[PDB]
């Protein structure tokens, strides 16, 4: 049935995974041991867990995804944890050498060495399942492990399965703040693979998370755990109609089919709400119209881009919790007449109604409070193209004098792929501006 | 029918002016009519086939379903008049590997869908009178990699005004066509 | 004897059909178990129209659920009446439609169509003689719309001498659910106008407005709309379920209410739509029901019937009142409201009274009429389809399935022909 | 009017498509195959390749094309209070043949392009060494699937 296989590449991919698994186990009452020891006081767990977990003959749950990283330090860090008895060691493949923010080695001299093993692993996982729809590949553009190895695995997965959905989730280098220097070098090449060989891609940065947590959660010393919690909440909200049911079930296919108006433009604008803390969720009357209006605020976007710069082609909206359809209809009536929100003269409307009866759950020790309902939106607008323009400018001003390129020359590649990637990105931006231009 | 007949030059299976144009043709009529009237454009006797449903009004040759034409000429040329409606025709042929195959060409088609026993087919009809040339051998070789042997059945549907249907060994230009084969 | 075979398609269709089945079970006195606990007289003789005689008197439903996504059966079976249907009829696939009409019709409509054809045939020959087939579905998706049209075409080809009535849900630009909904509607309307006897218009926005402004509900949900449409269906079918003095049937209405086959759309509607606090203060009389079945406020249209002229009207009543009041009411309405119906055709209102009252409510009367109001819906649908097809947006998905594009061209061609026909018949002048 | 208007209507829609699309293109000077309109048929050719490779790769590996005649089912809903599931597809033994789609020359030209090749530099996937090697390797299975390599475009009447 509706079952998927996740893929986790890089340290960031591994940690985002681990957050997702712990969130799913706590939300379904799944104990860290792998069984159901709650024999005195039950607290849930009688649902359709087959989508993500697997039921053994002894009452055990086996995780279903791929934990691969070229550096064994992350694998060891996860191994010494309290959840080591849940997954299987065969699924966590260590490595001798690692990329560490380098596409060259991780794509030719390091990634090409462990290919058969991961292919056999994913083939076994696929055979262990009956119904497959898509995948959840978690990587990063800054990380070399999440760029070179991810690209080479994705290119083979595309040609090995053309009838299955191909998702993408990674981190974008914010123009203001960053971690390394060669981030654009990896990004400019990873974009070509993710565009010309995949179907959809999701784009997020970290500085937006910092802005929103300071503005709403009001924390002065943030940490990666909250970022992973937000990302896991987003992922769970997206795949909410799969694990459970509702008035109008929206499967992966149901929203990905319309989420792509064109094969070249498949970069939606995700936005989660409400992103609030405990004290920010007690004296605050929460309805649907207010939060839906807030969903279109640039201050609440995970991507730094003013929506008023462009206009929207298509929008996908989802809900989770005790939502009443009349509120949704009223919100639609309000937004459809809103002059601030811009849209083309060729899409008078487009949207979806995802009603989820099961409310989102909280975490003991986290920052999110008990909110009766949630909402997530996936819009497509041309105003986000500014990020690609800035990245192209950065790569051009790095590439005029060929800074930090002799390493890539020595590792052994062509030199023309930089020109190829540059012209491909220029063509993509030209297509974006053509689409953004009305009659 | 023409397997043991000397086939060379032209082999007409339908002639509108002829006294009995449909002696070897079977008529299937439903919500339509098949009548021989005088076309205004050419001022000559022609066979008019019309019907609300194209698949319900047609003619087929030979009239006997058990019989086959057995014509080895590779080219099929028909002179029809476009009635600005849905029109199609179907031709059943035989190959060297002894497989019956049908070629159906319609004015409401886009892409030739090649199936192991049938090949659907787009085509265009200009206003007025059209001369449609069908290279059965080339079509068969392209669609199946097989050579043409003989024609088994020809079926022409409604929404058309037929003038003359014949087979030829080669494609004849207007000058080398005989007087009775020209369109004045 | 004379029985009716019911069909299911679409998750919305599935839920509304389940609601209708629960409503009819409650009104005819059927326990959730499957036995009989009724106390009436007429609920035993003609009960076999929708049920089937079985050992121990345990009547079984007669409806086949067709779907493409397994998630629907788990929902519909867990209900208070989900363990009473025939599990064999719940024919489902493994892949969803993805709100695609072309893909669902092509991919999920070839290897799955044989089972539903088998079961509906075996049900057909299980009975002696049948009248028609009822299929409730929606055009908002690829399950109901992508499959019902194929099923209707197949059953019409096999059994041309049957009634093809359906209650598909019309879209609305204000309240949308699918991005490619105009494409699905354009593809479905051709099959509706070519291989379907009659079709009734169903809208969610109009029902929501009606309940909000008249029923004054706290938290209206799809359950309320399903209850309303189920009551509408019960009022429609009671002419055959519960015979009285002036009984009618489906084909009678279809022949009489349809001037031309190309226009078989209708306008349903129930009369007593009152708020909770208004139930204890109401006058049970004829002219009130008359006004509520003539006014556009109580009608479930997302349009205005006053923009055109009334074509065919059928007033089906369910109660114990009289006959003189109905005829005098229609007479005076035609006399006064002379500028609302075709002057060329007098007496466009049909009378039908069911002497058998419904269970729970004493007076009830539905409205089945065909007024000149759907034209605006057609024109806006044509305009939006033209806008979508003008730049060929969201086309590669349908393109990537295997179907070409002139299907859209012929669909919009037939659409233009139909709208021109409707507009030049709207001004039905007497003479030159 | 009779069906002439319908063919003429789709032809006018195509012609307007063209006139406006080249207006926009010459506004900013780039070829048609580079633009939004003419990539759909290339995507169709990709779907043809997908037909080929999705009939060939299940022939290569396990599960996706095995003999489904004796593959069991599952019970769900809530633990056990409902019913078994069902599989209703080519599990029977259906032998589905192979289909293909192309388009003819002058019709393509009137559609907007005489089958123009896309940009010479983009398609590293089409010339990907993996695909080329598989084309070298899977000749046996590609023969087993279909022997009818197609040449179509020269067919117009």
């Amino acid at each position: 049935m509706r079952e998927c296989i996740s893929i986790h590449v890089g340290q960031a991919g591994v940690q985002i995974g681990n957050a997702c698994w712990e969130l799913y186990c706590l939300e379904h009452g799944i104990q860290p041991d792998g069984q159901m020891p709650s024999d005195k006081t039950i607290g849930g767990g009688d649902d359709s867990f087959n989508t993500f977990f697997s039921e053994t003959g002894a009452g055990k749950h086996v995780p279903r995804a791929v934990f691969v990283d070229l550096e064994p330090t992350v694998v060891d860090e996860v191994r010494t944890g309290t959840y080591r008895q849940l997954f299987h060691p065969e699924q966590l493949i260590t490595g001798k050498e690692d990329a560490a923010n380098n596409y060259a080695r991780g794509h030719y001299t390091i990634g090409k060495e462990i290919v058969d093993l991961v292919l056999d692993r994913i083939r076994k996982l696929a055979d262990l399942c009956t119904g497959l729809q898509g995948f959840l590949i978690f990587h990063s553009f800054g990380g070399g492990t999440g760029s070179g190895f991810a690209s080479l695995l994705m290119e083979r997965l595309s040609v090995d399965y053309g009838k299955k959905s191909k998702l993408e989730f990674a981190i974008y280098p914010a123009p203001q703040v960053s971690t390394a220097v060669v981030e654009p070098y990896n990004s400019i090449l990873t974009t070509h693979t993710t565009l010309e060989h995949s179907d959809c891609a999701f784009m997020v940065d970290n500085e937006a998370i910092y802005d929103i947590c300071r503005r709403n959660l009001d924390i002065e010393r943030p940490t990666y755990t909250n970022l992973n919690r937000l990302i896991g909440q987003i992922v769970s909200s997206i795949t909410a109609s799969l694990r459970f049911d509702g008035a109008l079930n929206v499967d992966l296919t149901e929203f990905q089919t319309n989420l792509v108006p064109y094969p070249r433009i498949h970069f939606p604008l995700a936005t989660y709400a409400p992103v609030i803390s405990a004290e920010k969720a007690y004296h605050e009357q929460l309805s649907v119209a207010e939060i839906t209006n807030a969903c279109f605020e640039p201050a609440n976007q995970m991507v730094k881009c003013d929506p008023r710069h462009g206009k929207y082609m298509a929008c996908c909206m989802l809900y989770r919790g005790d939502v009443v359809p009349k509120d949704v209809n009223a919100a639609i009536a309000t937004i459809k007449t809103k002059r601030t929100i811009q849209f083309v003269d060729w899409c008078p409307t487009g949207f979806k109604v995802g009603i989820n009866y099961q409310p989102p759950t909280v975490v003991p020790g986290g920052d999110l409070a008990k909110v009766q309902r949630a909402v997530c939106m996936l819009s497509n607008t041309t105003a986000i193209a500014e990020a690609w323009a800035r990245l192209d400018h950065k790569f051009d001003l790095m590439y005029a004098k060929r800074a930090f390129v002799h390493w890539y020359v020595g590792e052994g590649m062509e030199e023309g792929e930089f020109s190829e990637a540059r012209e491909d990105l220029a063509a993509l931006e030209k297509d974006y501006e053509e689409v953004g231009v009305d009659s | 029918m023409f397997k043991n007949t000397f086939q060379s030059g032209f082999l007409s299976i339908l002639y509108s002016i002829g006294s009995k144009p449909l002696q070897i043709w079977d008529k299937k009529v439903r919500n339509g009519h098949i009548k021989r009237i005088t076309d205004n454009d050419i001022q000559s006797l022609v066979l008019e086939i019309e019907g609300t449903n194209v698949s319900t009004t047609y003619i087929t040759c030979p009239a006997d379903p058990k019989k086959t034409l057995g014509i080895k000429l590779p080219f099929l040329v028909m002179i029809i008049k476009n009635l600005k409606k849905y029109f199609t025709f179907e031709v059943q042929v035989l190959d060297d590997k002894n497989v019956r195959r049908r070629f159906r060409a319609s004015n409401y088609q886009s892409t030739t869908r090649v199936k192991p026993f049938i090949c659907t087919m787009p085509m265009r009809l200009d206003d007025g009178w059209n001369q449609i040339q069908f290279n059965l051998s080339d079509f068969t070789r392209r669609a199946y990699g097989t050579n043409y042997i003989e024609t088994l059945r020809v079926q022409i549907h409604a929404n058309c005004r037929i003038r003359r249907v014949y087979f030829s060994d080669r494609l004849y230009s207007e000058d080398e066509l005989p007087a009775e084969f020209k369109l004045y | 004897m004379r029985e009716i075979v019911h069909l299911q398609a679409g998750q919305c269709g599935n839920q509304i059909g389940a609601k209708f089945w629960e409503v009819i079970s409650d009104e005819h006195g059927i326990d959730p178990t499957g036995t009989y606990h009724g106390d009436s007289d007429l609920q035993l003789e003609r009960i076999n129209v929708y049920y089937n005689e079985a050992t121990g008197g345990k009547y079984v439903p007669r409806a086949v659920l067709v779907d493409l996504e397994p998630g629907t059966m788990d929902s519909v079976r867990s209900g208070p009446f989900g363990q009473i249907f025939r599990p064999d009829n719940f024919v489902f696939g493994q892949s969803g439609a993805g709100n695609n009409w072309a893909k669902g019709h092509y991919t999920e409509g070839a290897e799955l169509v044989d089972s539903v054809l088998d079961v509906v045939r075996k049900e057909a020959e299980s009975c002696d003689c049948l009248q028609g087939f009822q299929l409730t579905h929606s055009l908002g998706g690829g399950t109901g719309s992508g499959m019902g049209t194929l099923l209707i075409s197949k059953i019409r080809e096999e059994y041309p001498d049957r009634i093809m009535n359906t209650f598909s849900v019309v879209p609305s630009p204000k309240v949308s659910d699918t991005v490619v909904e105009p494409y699905n509607a354009t593809l479905s309307v051709h099959q509706l106008v070519e291989n379907t006897d009659e079709t009734y218009c169903i809208d969610n926005e109009a029902l929501y407005d009606i309940c909000f402004r008249t029923l004054k509900l706290t938290t209206p949900t799809y359950g309320d709309l399903n209850h309303l449409v189920s009551a509408t269906m019960s009022g429609v079918t009671t002419c055959l379920r519960f015979p009285g003095q002036l009984n009618a049937d489906l084909r009678k209405l279809a022949v009489n209410m349809v001037p031309f086959p190309r226009l078989h759309f209708f306008m349903p509607g129930f009369a007593p739509l009152t708020s909770r606090g208004s139930q204890q203060y109401r006058a049970l009389t004829v002219p009130e029901l008359t006004q509520q079945m003539f006014d556009a406020k109580n009608m479930m249209a997302a349009c205005d019937p006053r923009h055109g002229r009334y074509l065919t009207v059928a007033a089906v009543f369910r109660g114990r009142m009289s006959m003189k009041e109905v005829d005098e009411q229609m007479l005076n309405v035609q006399n006064k409201n002379s500028s609302y119906f075709v002057e060329w055709i007098p007496n466009n209102v049909k009378t039908a009274v069911c002497d058998i009252p419904p269970r729970g409510l004493k007076m009830s009367a539905t409205f089945i009429g065909n007024s000149t109001a759907i034209q605006e819906l057609f024109k806006r649908i044509s305009e939006q389809f033209t806008a979508m097809f003008r730049r060929k947006a969201f086309l590669h998905w349908y393109t990537g399935e295997g179907m070409d594009e002139m299907e859209f061209t012929e669909a919009e061609s037939n659409m233009n022909d139909l709208v021109s026909e409707y507009q030049q018949y709207q001004d039905a002048t007497a003479e030159e | 009017p009779p069906q002439h208007n319908f063919l003429k209507n789709w032809r006018r829609h195509i012609a307007l498509r063209k006139k406006q699309q080249e207006a926009l293109s010459k506004h900013l000077k780039k070829p048609a195959s580079e633009l939004l309109m003419h990539t759909g048929e290339s995507y169709r050719k990709i779907q043809e390749e997908r037909e080929v490779i999705d009939r060939a790769l299940p022939t290569q590996h396990d599960g996706k094309a095995t003999s489904w005649f004796w593959s069991p089912l599952e019970y769900l809903g809530d633990e056990m209070t409902g019913l078994l599931m069902t599989k209703k597809k080519t599990q029977r033994g259906l032998v589905e043949p192979i289909t293909h789609i192309r388009k003819p020359l002058s019709i393509q030209v009137e559609t907007g392009l005489p089958a123009q090749k896309d940009a010479w530099y983009r398609y590293t996937w089409d010339r990907s060494l993996f695909l080329i090697y598989r084309r070298k390797e899977l000749q046996s299975i590609m023969a087993e699937l279909d022997f009818s390599q197609q040449d179509i475009d020269g067919l117009e009447v």
